[PDB]
């Protein structure tokens, strides 16, 4: 199965540099027209640049926003596509994808026939995440969102970077749970809210713990939300 | 510098309906250089149609591409559950951009939001900051308006909103609004109100608390 694998993404400061790699397999790499696409959090697909097949001259192209800062390179012998990212900006943050369209052979036979065919396979890698920020890594402080159908929750505030995991009662409570997408604050730190609706009769009966996990900072917090 | 546009941004339809998605270009894009893509949350984009009208191998035949010049159309005969997602057009002749994208969500019956308001915790208060949270829970359609009023004074510039993706279980959305203030400003006032307007609400709904209690 044709596939692409990206690597090199990571956390970098504004004005820093980063080199992304993309390894292809099961297609003639020298003949592939390679493309880099990116996607900011909650935003659409943005074309970054491409490099024509080596067999066609290998001409490159770039989006105006990255021209002069990003360079695309190619190593056919290693089936690898590169993206050198210089002078990184905060708006460069997002998932980066490696993509191409390639030919594939299809064969079938009858008691009376043999048929050979080629078709297009448009392939994308699973992406690598580029985070450009001047913030420092920090675990969240978890504050209760106290109730008094009832609603209660936990406020997962001032953490960096993404992501953070929230469960309720060690995963026993999943119905009525809404963990909202984080918002980036003016401080450069993320803030998030996780809520759950429960019967009002349970407020005195059942105890509710939100289990918050921020692996980048080695932070585990179990916060009991009381009336 | 051909620019692509897609109408609308959100297309609300019932499962089983026929969907028609538009993409427009500021200048003509050759027929062999236009494509349609699908993307679902957390996944890579998937090619549906290439060369204007060619279905990609492995793509169900209910997907169909048409158009020419500056006007292009993607049609989905009957929307299956896996079809409610974002769709992007793409050009690749002399310009190489994607369209802004069209989201197809499930047209549901109108549901008014359940509104809850949460005061800042005592733990957060002794750190010098106060965030008050307003939850609009399980409403449809997605359009909602939250307004913070502190002692009857309209706030602006000191809150942030977050909206969930359409819920995969009941096809509603939820929204959290966070009003952030310092201890000093928070202890200065008494009535903190979250005022909500939604198509399913005949009149604005307010959930408030008093700082002391």
């Amino acid at each position: 199965e044709v596939q692409l694998v990206e690597s090199g993404g990571g956390l970098v400061k504004p004005g820093g540099s980063l080199r992304l790699a993309c390894v292809g397999s099961e297609f003639t790499f020298s003949e592939a027209w390679m493309t880099w696409v990116r996607q900011a959090p909650g935003k659409g697909l943005e074309w970054v640049g491409h490099m024509r097949p080596t067999t066609e001259g290998g001409a490159k192209d770039y989006a105006a926003a990255v021209r002069g800062r990003f360079t695309i390179a190619r190593d056919d012998s290693k089936s690898t596509l590169y993206l050198q990212m210089n002078s990184l900006k905060i708006e460069d943050t997002g998932v980066y994808y490696c993509m191409t369209g390639v030919e594939r052979g299809d064969f079938w036979s009858d008691d009376y026939s043999q048929h050979y065919n080629t078709y297009l396979i448009d392939v994308w890698g699973k992406g690598t995440t580029v985070t450009v920020s001047s913030a420092s890594t920090k675990g969240p402080s978890v504050f209760p969102l106290a109730p008094s159908t009832a609603a209660l929750g936990c406020l997962v505030k001032d953490y960096f970077p993404e992501p953070v995991t929230v469960s309720w009662n060690s995963g026993a409570l999943t119905s009525g749970v809404h963990t909202f997408p984080a918002v980036l604050q003016s401080s450069g730190l993320y803030s998030l809210s996780s809520v759950v609706t429960v019967p009002s009769s349970s407020l005195g009966t059942q105890t509710y713990i939100c289990n918050v996990n921020h692996k980048p900072s080695n932070t585990k917090v179990d916060k009991r939300v009381e009336p | 510098e051909i620019v692509l546009t897609q109408s609308p941004g959100t297309l609300s339809l019932s499962p089983g309906d026929r969907a028609t998605l538009s993409c427009r270009a500021t200048q003509s894009v050759g027929g062999d250089y236009f494509a349609w893509y699908q993307q679902r949350p957390g996944q890579s984009p998937r090619l549906l149609i290439y060369g204007t009208s060619r279905r990609a191998a492995g793509i169900p035949d209910r997907f169909s591409g048409s158009g020419s010049g500056t006007d292009f159309t993607l049609t989905i005969d009957r929307l299956e559950p896996e079809d409610f997602a974002v769709y992007y057009c793409r050009q690749y002749e002399t310009s190489f951009t994607f369209g802004p994208g069209t989201k197809v969500d499930i047209k549901r019956t109108v549901a008014a939001p359940s509104v809850f308001i949460f005061p800042p915790s005592d733990e957060q208060l002794k750190s010098g900051t106060a965030s008050v949270v307003c939850l609009l829970n399980n409403f449809y359609p997605r359009e909602a308006k939250v307004q913070w009023k502190v002692d009857n004074a309209l706030q602006s510039g000191n809150s942030q909103e977050s909206v969930t993706e359409q819920d995969s279980k009941d096809s509603t959305y939820s929204l959290s609004s966070t009003l952030t203030l310092s201890k000093a400003d928070y202890e200065k006032h008494k009535v903190y109100a979250c005022e909500v307007t939604h198509q399913g609400l005949s009149s604005p709904v307010t959930k408030s608390f008093n700082r002391g209690e």
